[PDB]
């Protein structure tokens, strides 16, 4: 695990990098 | 450090949302603590040219 979250407004373009915390 | 108007990239870089590209990904990204320190490291080398 070890996922982080912040205040973001880009619905598509920042969650692409959210799987980079998974991988 | 002054960001531009956010309605500039929204009328001309992501006008059609059916496609994506290299520019249309990078707009939804925020600088980290160290990636802002490299922008501060850019502008030092623009003021002392050679």
């Amino acid at each position: 695990e070890g996922d982080v979250l912040s205040s973001d407004s880009g619905p598509l373009l920042s969650v692409f990098a959210l799987q980079e915390i998974m991988q | 450090y002054i960001a531009p108007n956010p309605r500039i990239s929204s009328i001309t870089l992501t006008q059609r949302i059916t496609t994506t590209g290299p520019f249309a990904i990078l707009t939804g990204s925020t600088p980290t603590a160290q990636q802002l320190n490299d922008v501060r490291k850019i502008y030092l080398a623009l003021m002392f040219p050679g």
